[PDB]
């Protein structure tokens, strides 16, 4: 293994209820330790590690800087927002929701954005013992999915149910299995 | 572009209050300055504000950057003689944030001639004495000069200075170039 | 931190490997655009329409800030290298699988530090170029790196893929294997 | 502060011309402006580092820049258009890396591009001694130095008291005359003024003098007529304190 | 155009 020296730097922005509590982070990484942080609700540099403690104590001395940054949040985040409000914020994508053994799985594929809740259905009762569920799958193309499996005790049974619901459906989704 | 200046000149009296409207249009949230050029001078940076309600404060001059209005007014409250000067409003606009200059206001600020002596010297060559020089001084901030009706008879433009040991300002021209003094200053206001 | 929508409006990357480094953005964990620093060029990722442009400039001077910042660091560690994680790999259908209908197979290689890794997909055993593509490294929350490959297959009842990924970490070529359950 | 190259410059109206720049040292932005007379300075070209951000305002014509190494700049000319004179601005700025985007100005370039290099002379300056009248009347002496004959208008006018420079009670003309205002490249004429008190000025000991620096042609420039080669020079006239 | 956020130079 050759020797690699890594550094990051991210300019993260946190938006909640739109732009209203807007908070900004720009943190900077030695390897995977975040040196100096700049939080926008704390106003002025902080260092995280000894490494950070002169590049922290610098920034905070340049007037120029500590200016900049105060107003980042508005410069670089809420503007970037009211871009995003006009692009990926419209983006919805329906999901492809398909039923088959392997064990009862609900297959919700190729759906934006990540909030989903899909519930499972027996004969009209909702059934909820043993229904393992799978983590949010990020597919890293702008769209999710995700499986749901349900210990079903198939004797004399009639019609299981998959029900998803979504920021995209007007009218819920269901499909069923005979 | 995208920054619109207090357009024409400016002229004030040596204690009056000084305000230099700009406004600004740009979509997001820029930073506004104002620079300074004084005559046969770069231009300095006078002062600035990055973001909102935040007021730059600079040689007694102030500048609050208004988010309502979408202004940045230039104000200074006793102006000065050595406040002459032209003054710019700029913003920073595009993607990488390219400082843009609007037109520009010039101001003169003339001096409050307290007590007027008004007179029309005649000064003659150190080193020939056959070759001479009008020279009008001490004269109101209100009189005002302008050039000869005659090609061949040139007069300069008034100009302000300042003896500060004696607390002391006067206002001169200069006419050289048939005619004499006397009449060389005419076709002016001449007191 | 606890918010509705979180974005990197800059996740800068510059590493002493190649050397080499990354800029992307991202919104709410997936990738909006990089700039190709060695082309000198934007390549945007959104899948929309947009007439957004991005001055590639920016890319370029903002990681030289932290190949400087870098360097000084190196020196103030006394030689602190970075130490090999052990990256965590699943393959997966974009789709549910149908004999005949084309599909995407997805390699998730995930805890990748440091930010450099040969992400390949073999089929029958043998190497495949045609249909691959990946993406560039998401940033994750303790700073390390996520990739995901992408190979398009068509279905078949003889073919079968494994990808296979090469880290520092790993002391030897992981293989994760995946089969069309049709 | 920015570092500007060169102060004035003269050129004939079908040459070329480059400027140099350098900038304050780690400034990623650099700017070159353009600022015609009594105007505002027009933005030519931006810099990032090495890599030109903006250039929708260059006249690529004849107007071109370059900053390779992303360090120092130089803007070219070529040829020239007798629109052309104005002063050509240099500016840096951090651009956010390390400060503000506020820009830091040079000292620029002015340059004159004349019809022919054969209308180019320099000043001839005397300086004119107090009136008695104002001495008796007012107290005060007042002196009057005249730079005429000159072009174009590089000149730069100074007074000299025993040797130091003096600015209080001095005034020069904010612009010059022109000795023949219709002529396109008129010989230019500047007015300037110094007072003092009486008594110093009747104090033989004290050495008036009146400086105004003439910037002319280069080393290079060709020179044939028996008029001597007008180069950037120093033309002076004294006086001295009598009773 | 989407602004990007700028990391400042340390002392060398
Ligand atoms: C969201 O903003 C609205 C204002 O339109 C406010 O009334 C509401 O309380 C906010 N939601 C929160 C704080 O969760
Ligand atoms: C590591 O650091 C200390 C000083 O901080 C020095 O004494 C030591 O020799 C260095 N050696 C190596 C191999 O890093
Ligand atoms: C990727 O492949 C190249 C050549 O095929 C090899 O030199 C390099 O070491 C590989 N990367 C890793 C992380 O093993």
């Amino acid at each position: 293994s050759p020797e690699d020296f890594v550094y990051q730097f991210k300019g993260m922005c946190y938006f909640t209820n739109g732009t209203e509590r807007v908070r900004l982070v720009s943190r900077s990484i030695y390897n995977r330790e975040e040196i100096v942080r700049f939080d926008s609700d704390v106003g002025e540099f902080r260092a995280v590690t000894l490494l950070g403690l002169p590049a922290a104590e610098y920034w905070n001395s340049q007037k120029d800087i500590l200016e900049r940054k105060r107003a980042a949040v508005d410069r670089v985040c809420r503007h970037n927002y009211q871009l995003e409000l006009r692009t990926t914020l419209q983006r919805r994508v329906e999901p492809t929701v398909t039923i088959s053994p392997s064990l009862l799985v609900c297959s919700v594929t190729d759906f934006y954005p990540a909030q989903i809740k899909v519930r499972w259905f027996r004969n009209g009762q909702e059934e909820t013992a043993g229904v393992v569920s799978t983590p949010l799958i990020r597919n890293g193309d702008w769209t999710f999915q995700i499986l749901v499996m349900l210990e079903m005790t198939p004797q004399r049974g009639d019609v299981y149910t998959c029900h998803v619901e979504h920021p995209s459906l007007q009218s819920p989704i269901t499909v069923e299995w005979r | 572009n995208s920054v619109t200046q207090m357009e024409g000149p400016v002229t004030l009296s040596e204690e009056a209050f000084l305000t230099i409207n700009c406004t600004y249009t740009a979509t997001g949230y820029p930073s506004l300055f104002w620079y300074v050029q004084y005559p046969g001078e770069g231009l300095q940076l006078l002062l600035k504000a990055t973001k909102a309600d935040d007021k730059g404060s600079n040689k007694g001059f102030e500048a609050t950057y208004r988010k309502e209005t979408t202004s940045f007014h230039l104000e200074k409250g006793s102006v000065q003689v050595s406040d002459s000067a032209v003054y710019f409003c700029a913003s920073p606009q595009g993607g990488s944030e390219k400082l843009v200059f609007g037109k520009g206001t010039k101001l003169t600020v003339n001096p409050y001639i307290q007590n007027p002596d008004p007179a029309v010297y005649q000064l003659r060559d150190s080193k020939s004495s056959d070759k001479s020089v009008c020279l009008f001084t001490d004269f109101d901030s209100q009189t005002n000069v302008s050039q000869s009706k005659d090609s061949d008879v040139y007069i300069t433009d008034k100009c302000v200075l300042d003896m500060r040991s004696m607390d002391f300002k006067s206002n001169s021209a200069v006419a050289w170039s048939d005619f004499a003094c006397a009449n060389a200053f005419n076709n002016s206001i001449i007191p | 931190i606890v918010a509705d929508h979180v974005a990197s409006y800059g996740v800068n990357l510059y590493q002493s490997y190649g050397p080499s480094g990354q800029f992307t953005h991202e919104f709410d964990g997936d990738e909006e655009f990089y700039v190709d620093l060695e082309r000198k060029e934007t390549v945007w990722k959104l899948p929309l329409f947009h007439r957004l442009r991005f001055d590639p400039q920016f890319a370029l001077t903002n990681i030289a800030v932290l190949k400087h910042n870098l360097n000084i660091l190196i020196k103030r560690s006394n030689s602190t290298a970075a130490t090999n994680e052990v990256p965590e790999v699943t393959v997966f259908s974009k789709s549910p699988v149908t004999l005949g209908q084309p599909n995407t197979l997805i390699c998730l290689v995930d805890n990748i530090f440091p930010p450099v890794v040969n992400i390949t997909w073999l089929s029958n055993g043998h190497s495949v170029t045609e249909g691959v593509s990946e993406t560039s490294f998401l940033s994750k929350s303790d700073h390390s790196f996520f990739k995901i490959s992408y190979l398009t297959f068509l279905p078949s009842a003889d073919e079968i893929y494994d990808c296979k990924v090469e880290h520092w970490g790993l002391d030897e070529p992981l293989l994760k294997h995946w089969e069309p359950e049709i | 502060g920015v570092a500007q190259s060169p102060r004035y410059k003269i050129i004939e109206k079908r040459q070329s011309v480059a400027f140099w720049c350098n900038p304050i040292s780690g400034h990623a932005t650099l700017y070159w402006y353009q600022q015609i007379l009594g105007q505002g300075p027009k933005l030519l070209i931006q810099f990032q580092n090495n890599g030109v951000v903006d250039d929708s305002q260059l006249p690529k014509d004849r107007f071109s820049a370059e900053r390779l190494k992303g360090v120092d700049s130089t803007l070219k000319i070529q040829p020239a258009k007798l629109e052309d004179s104005a002063v050509y601005l240099c500016a840096s700025s951090s651009g956010g890396w390390g400060g503000g985007t506020e820009a830091f100005f040079g000292q620029g370039t002015r340059l004159t591009v004349v019809e022919d290099l054969k209308n180019v002379f320099p000043p001839e300056v005397a300086v004119f001694e107090p009136s008695e009248a104002e001495i008796s009347h007012t107290q005060k002496a007042t002196l009057v130095c005249l730079a005429t004959g000159f072009y174009p208008d590089h000149v730069e006018l100074s007074w000299w008291v025993n040797g130091k420079e003096v600015h209080s009670g001095v005034c020069t003309d904010p612009q010059p005359l022109k000795e023949q205002p219709a002529l396109n490249d008129s010989r230019y004429a500047l007015s300037s003024r110094l007072r003092v008190s009486a008594t110093f000025w009747q104090n033989p000991r004290n050495h008036f003098r009146c400086q105004v620096q003439f910037y002319g042609l280069s080393e290079n420039d060709e020179w044939t007529q028996d008029r001597a080669k007008p180069v950037t020079q120093i033309v002076s006239a004294e006086a001295w304190g009598r009773a | 155009a989407p602004f990007s956020e700028q990391e400042q130079p340390v002392l060398g």
